[PDB]
């Protein structure tokens, strides 16, 4: 029987923007999780609703991966019931979430010296994201009375801004790559359990 | 991290009472605590787990209610042996597993 | 009969180095996951280290690093390691056994303890 | 045309509770991050709690649970519940619209709150006359020491506005008490000692408390 | 959790000069940094935003540039309208943090303090109370030192001092001075003194009187 | 102990079609792609494509777009890799290697390389029929004075042959000199050894020449003139 | 798309010293998707370095990789002897290509050749074919020059050289160059000349023979 492919999400060239981020249905296949118990000691690994040491014995209809490309301090956003500009506008997660969070630094790959303007977030939006709802829309946000009619100016804005990675940063505003392995158990033939 | 707390600190009653003490969560854990019982210089024992549950072989007057960040556990007779601190415990996000302060059940 | 003996606690210089073991009996020691768990006065129980039963370790943010957690399934034994100690490591070190109901993860069985001293 | 006025401010006791409260001109509240920063007198700047456009609610640690911000959209209003008030809560209040890395460009007014318990009391005035010990330089000075007042402010002025040229009102001093006090000195020349009227006017307003107390050099 | 630091505090200029304003951050806080003014009593405006970029309606001589934990703000001519304190904002994740700020303002030439003394008045001693003056009169510097020698005694508390805003006529400031003693304490002495220093004076310059006169 | 063993030599010709195979062994075949590679003689590397041996996704180069595919065999772990068309410029070695540029699964760009290779299939492609070696005696001069003397394996057709001297007997100082294609499409090699000028005519030097595609194993033996 | 070059072409060192090699690419190429390889001689190549920096499986820490941007180097600190092979760089930043590759061979003294000379056998010339093998034993460095005088004067088309590879104890190589006329030509004049000009000499030497 086929393995899950663990090893191309985590090992991937390109990570998305958070509030375009990525994801990946893994279904129909073995899940070997040594590949998360020899991870190295730089990572960042949590999980809600059920123990690291019992994943080898449950099983599961789907597991989604979900990976982008974050600052240093909005990881702790990465979580049920959590509040803020990319727990609001970018990334929502459920408050009875079940699956687990790894996160780590990158600032090898994806800083420059003359700044990386290819990652960025979702700045101005008028509510809060559903969970699991992404947001790919480029509008101008009026702040103000008038209607913008689609021109930048005063009260009329860009959503979006940029990050703009540097080498030079604090760790608090260098880059991390951040993937979500969420577990589904619906009445199913329960596809993905693994030895 | 999420922070468990207990009331009362402390709660005197006679044999034969009926004795209730509540946990509290800083964020909705769903069902996911677990009842300890300490006697002073000896290990803690499980009484109930997933908050309603009752361990393998348990004094059957010991009950748990409870969801989400409130939970409830309920001694129905007090007796003499039952004096101990108790403690709950969350077990919703892993691995870093937090106890809360716990309750002084003292026998008036 | 499950039943759980630690032992190796003891006065110690800080910044020093200990191993503490517990020895098992009553079940088998090669299908359950193990912790050590700590007591103070001061703020309570407080998890202190995991291991399971695919050589994986784990530990939280005061003690990454400087704890490991090792098991010896032949022998029934399990031990951890300290390095570099602190003046708030004093507690009672407990070994508990782990076990789950599905999702749901509790400790049913702790041992006894070992009083540990850093001065 | 773009603006933000303010109004909710007053005396207090401390312990007690009030609501600040922001109205906008232009500027849709429910759509912007709307900010509340407060400026103790003689100190600085200083974040209170910030509204989200989606509801989200901020809080500086020094008013965790005292403090309570909120919004109205049917008035297009901004709103800030005080409780538990303490000595230290007195300052100028200010709601600002944060366009956040473009920082903070619409600015109010300016609210005053002071929080003491003290009472809404007349000045003291007494006279601070010149002398042989004030006779320098062909310029001498005598000015009206006011005292023990609450709360401010006090207009004081000399010969009803008439002299105007070279006199200085120094701000108001706070006293242990929990009442206010300043002076007010003028250096009109030493040429005219005794022969011109010497008076000032003295203004408290929450309590219409006018006094025409005349300097004059002593004997 | 950032702290930002403004390295000048009431540093002074003149009318056709330059001037450099610094902002330390104690973590590293990537280029995201604003540059306010205000005048006395009125709001303050915006200057600079992302720590280099002018706000509209703003005029040309404000520049801004920095980055992680250096920032600066500088000014290349002085005009009679440019006298202010500025301040250094920041961001990050729910916490908003200031600086404590720069004081702006003329320089001239240093000119010598004028010195008087008060005792207190009839009316106050018939309340129960006794407060003695001490008025220093258009010094420059704003920094000037004041004793209340009582006979011997260099008291460390129940006195209060309060300086003007500097005079847009002339650019120069004053400063009076108090002492709260009870008719009690006030009765036991004889000579009440007030010692300035301050640059203008070449030797430390006591004005005093003697109760008894 | 992951391995890949490969076919074995081809000796084709022009507008013909070769199928080399690549037996995948030791490793989970279905979490892995496949990387063809090739290597002209004396020249450099250069790529061929690329297949995911789970969902059968190909990348083929640019310079090949049409005139190759390649399939897999999940039941035996095996690749094939069919080349059309053969010019003759396309006689080259070709690699087959376990790749990690690429993804099988999602078929994105990975951080790694081309970790483990085969054994490589030379496929020499020329228009010309099987020969043997003419083997011709090269003396030493007629000064007899340390000189060299070899044999001239020439003309002959396939690719090696070997050539030893006295069985193996006096390697010390053996020059087997690569072999050139010729103009008229075909090899010739030549085999050197230096001798002491004072033992020339004393020993007996002769050269085995095993041509095994003719099936020759000629001792040739060369005397001084 | 992204062409990379790889300098220096060449690269001759001792058993010791330290080994820098560049690759340089026309376009921007990520850090994450560049590589190097390392190919002996008659077998296949094997990967070293992945991700510019990252060491693969198995590999001795003497070889390192750096650089950024259009600039990386691989790093050499202890040259054994098996790390003297060929050496590539390749890109998969967009699309796949290699570079030329820069061998690595083994630095000496300058030696001088042994030339010799052989007259065309009899055997051979009761076939229609002639041919003059000229030789060129153990020599160092690889440059050498060699021409073919027909009673005065040099030739063309009629030369075909073959060079070994350096031999595993002197690390020398051997050139064998061979010419091929006609018997009728080869009748036709009298005096053959090899004129060999190298580094390892101060003068041309000229080895020559006439007919029988
Ligand atoms: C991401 O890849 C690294 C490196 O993988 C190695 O190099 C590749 C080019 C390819 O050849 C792989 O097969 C190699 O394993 C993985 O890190 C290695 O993991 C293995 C686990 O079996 C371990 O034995 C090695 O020591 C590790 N090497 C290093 C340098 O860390 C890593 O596991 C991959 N990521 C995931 C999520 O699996």
């Amino acid at each position: 029987t086929n393995l899950c492919p663990f090893d191309e999400v985590f090992n991937a060239t390109r990570f998305a923007s958070v509030y375009a981020w990525n994801r990946k249905r893994i279904s129909n296949c073995v899940a070997d999780y040594s590949v998360l118990y020899n991870l190295a000691p730089f990572f960042t690994f949590k999980c809600y609703g059920v123990s690291p040491t019992k994943l080898n014995d449950l099983c599961f209809t789907n597991v989604y991966a979900d990976s982008f490309v974050i600052r240093g301090d909005e990881v702790r956003q990465i979580a049920p019931g959590q509040t803020g500009n990319i727990a609001d506008y970018n990334y929502k997660l459920p408050d009875d979430f079940t699956g687990c969070v790894i996160a780590w630094n990158s600032n090898k790959l994806d800083s420059k010296v003359s700044g990386n303007y290819n990652y960025l977030y979702r700045l101005f939006r008028k509510s809060n994201l559903k969970p699991f709802e992404r947001d790919i829309s480029t509008e101008i946000y009026q702040a103000g009375n008038k209607p913008c009619n689609g021109v930048a100016g005063f009260n009329c804005y860009f959503p979006l801004r940029s990050y703009s990675f540097r080498p030079t940063y604090g760790v608090g505003h260098q880059p991390y790559r951040v993937v979500v392995l969420s577990f589904e158990l619906l009445h199913a033939p329960a596809t993905v359990c693994g030895p | 991290d999420i922070q468990m707390t207990q009331s009362p600190s402390s709660l005197s009653a006679a044999v034969g009472d009926r004795v209730t003490i509540t946990c509290r969560a800083s964020q909705s854990i769903g069902s996911y605590l677990n009842w300890y019982q300490q006697k002073p210089g000896k290990a803690p024992k499980l009484l109930i787990y997933a908050a309603s549950s009752l361990q393998s072989g348990v004094p059957s007057r010991f009950s748990g209610s409870g969801s989400g960040t409130d939970f409830t556990l309920t001694i129905s007779s007090l007796q003499p042996e039952d004096f101990a601190i108790y403690y709950c415990q969350q077990s919703y996000v892993s691995p870093t597993y937090t106890f809360g302060p716990g309750t002084k059940v003292d026998i008036k | 009969e499950v039943q759980l003996v630690e032992s190796g606690g003891g006065l110690v210089q800080p910044g020093g180095s200990l191993r503490l073991s517990c020895a098992a009996s009553g079940f088998t020691f090669s299908s359950y996951d193990m912790h050590w768990v700590r007591q103070t006065t001061g703020k309570g129980l407080e998890w202190v280290s995991t291991i399971g039963t695919a050589g994986d370790t784990y530990y939280p943010d005061s003690v990454k690093g400087r704890f490991t957690i090792s098991r010896e399934d032949a022998k029934n034994s399990l031990y951890l390691q300290m390095n570099s100690l602190r003046a708030g490591d004093t507690a009672v070190y407990y070994c508990a056994r782990g076990d789950s109901s599905g999702y749901y993860y509790y400790f049913d069985y702790w041992g006894q303890g070992t009083l540990l001293t850093v001065s």
